[PDB]
């Protein structure tokens, strides 16, 4: 669970991620698909999965709507992730362990984008949130 | 990977012991049950309605077969288990887009369905630790050619 | 989060498991040391980690009557391993990523005790139930 | 291990360019404060109650060195780093105890820091790909002899 600590944590970097979301998400989802290409298995029906191409850049954005999103939900998350919770599990069919994955992706680029901002207290705020962002996409599995 | 004798002893000596042929539709419907997210890759095998009709599919059933007998040649050339899934291993990425993690799900069910036949004694925790290596493996090197 | 019917599964089970706890107990315990040999790491302190011996009955038992007791908490499962988690978190820094390895082998466990009565949808209660009582494991830490 | 001459030259490259002896504090405090559990290991090097106790522990900084200047020998050579790290696995095993998790938990670590350096562009995909790959081999080589 998330301290009014963490919280301030997320809120305060999120400040930063904000302006470049689209971006972030683009970086994110890329690296994912490159460095952890088991993830490729669900993506196949896109005309590319490469770093940059369009259907990368577009479900980019996506994903990070919705992260942006969760950051005005932390007091419950797993609520307000129900919904998608049961879009991966039953319409997807998405193996919930691939979304640490997606997490640590979005770390490593956070780094690279505010290194300064970055600090390990702020890592590890970051890291509890999308830690239970996944459970709460994961809970209405089986 | 390093084998101590032990370890190639208790492998050879556990296959040697179990029917594929029992084993491997066990497994592959136990899978389906408990992580279900599998099923996207069998949907055109008839009745996946219910536990049930997964457990009396017979599709499934020889599938499942087919699945144990890929992992006779792992057991045959321990020393060379990489080399034997490359043809596989593409086969699951490229043509049937399987995530890789479902292998590693499959075996743990291959686990639980080998110890529920032998039992503890036979099933003992060094034959477990051998399988397990082997069963890890094995994974690996169908996961080895995705790209 | 368990469904009636995952409760109910589980209570099932447990009936059978419940006359063979401390065995049941220690078997696991021995296959996750024995099984995951990374564990080891945490018990060298212990005269023994061999499979059978004094300190892995002994301590197989303790695992299994807290098991045992979470069974009868399966609408709070959080909440009644609270403290259980800050133990683990604090006093044995234990990495959680083991509490999932402990499950596997308690699986194992019950499917060669059991096998008649573990069919694949007793499996999948049981699991949701170990993954919900991992998650408790962990809830406290950090 | 296989790799491919763009991974082989990502690395080296990349290895060139950062100062080990900057990104080994920064990774192994990291490790510390988002991992804390590893504190089991380092309670004899002074206060890491808080945060900026572990930022500003100058034991802690020393160990993050030698953890890095540990990477330096599978760098000079990425065809036997298994052989490399034999005697440092048995070591970490059996006289320091250390859950060999914790060697996935701080390849992650270094990544963040290395990424952190770089910038996005630098430490690109491709890069980060190879790097992965780089570390993933070096954290199976360090838990080879846990028995
Ligand atoms: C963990 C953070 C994640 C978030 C916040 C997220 C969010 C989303 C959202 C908002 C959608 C659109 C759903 C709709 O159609 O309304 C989506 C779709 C999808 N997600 Fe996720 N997702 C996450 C992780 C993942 C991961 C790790 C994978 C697989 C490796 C995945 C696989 C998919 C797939 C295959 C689609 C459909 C895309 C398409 O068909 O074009 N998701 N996700
Ligand atoms: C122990 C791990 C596994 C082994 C050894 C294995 C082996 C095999 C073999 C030998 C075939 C037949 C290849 C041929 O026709 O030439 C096959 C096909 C297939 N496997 Fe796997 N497999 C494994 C895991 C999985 C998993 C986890 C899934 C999905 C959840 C899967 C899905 C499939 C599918 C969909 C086919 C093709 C079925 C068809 O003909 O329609 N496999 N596998
Ligand atoms: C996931 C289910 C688990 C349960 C229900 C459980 C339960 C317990 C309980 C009740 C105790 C006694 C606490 C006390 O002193 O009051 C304990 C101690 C301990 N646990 Fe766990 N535990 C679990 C998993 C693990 C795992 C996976 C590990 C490490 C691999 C671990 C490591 C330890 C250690 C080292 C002790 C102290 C034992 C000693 O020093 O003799 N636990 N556990
Ligand atoms: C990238 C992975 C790692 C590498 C390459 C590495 C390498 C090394 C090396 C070269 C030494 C010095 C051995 C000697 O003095 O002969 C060492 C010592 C040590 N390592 Fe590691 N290590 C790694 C990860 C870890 C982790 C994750 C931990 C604990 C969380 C750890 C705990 C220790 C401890 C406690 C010592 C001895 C400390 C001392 O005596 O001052 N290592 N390691």
């Amino acid at each position: 669970s998330l301290s009014a600590k963490d919280k301030a944590n997320v809120k305060a970097i999120w400040g930063k991620i904000l302006p470049k979301s689209d971006e972030i998400g683009e970086q994110a989802l890329s690296r994912m698909l490159v460095v952890y290409p088991q993830t490729k298995a669900y993506f196949s029906h896109w005309a590319s999965v490469a770093p940059g191409s369009a259907p990368v850049k577009k479900h980019g954005i996506t994903i990070m709507n919705q992260i942006d999103d969760c950051v005005g939900h932390m007091d419950d998350l797993f609520g307000f992730l129900t919904k998608l919770s049961e879009l991966h599990a039953t319409k997807l069919r998405v193996d919930p362990t691939n979304f640490k994955i997606l997490a640590h992706n979005l770390i490593v680029v956070i780094a690279a984008y505010f290194p300064a901002e970055f600090t390990p207290e702020i890592h590890l705020s970051v890291d509890k949130f999308l830690q239970q962002l996944a459970l709460a996409l994961a809970e209405k599995y089986r | 990977v390093d084998w101590t004798d032990a370890e190639r002893s208790a492998i050879v000596g556990l296959w040697g012991k179990i029917s594929v042929d029992e084993i491997g539709p066990q497994a592959l419907a136990r899978l389906l049950i408990v992580s279900p997210w599998t099923q996207r890759h069998f949907s055109t095998f008839g009745n996946l309605s219910t536990p049930a009709a997964i457990m009396g599919n017979p599709a499934v059933a020889k599938h499942g077969k087919t699945v144990m007998h890929g992992l006779d040649r792992a057991v045959q050339n321990l020393d060379d288990i990489k080399n034997t899934y490359v043809t596989l291993s593409v086969m699951h990425s490229e043509k049937l887009f399987v995530d890789p993690d479902n292998f590693r799900l499959l075996a743990d069910c291959i686990t639980v369905c080998v110890a529920a036949k032998l039992g503890p004694a036979v099933f003992s925790a060094d034959t477990q630790e051998a399988f397990q290596k082997f069963l890890a493996v094995v994974v690996s090197a169908l996961g080895r050619q995705y790209h």
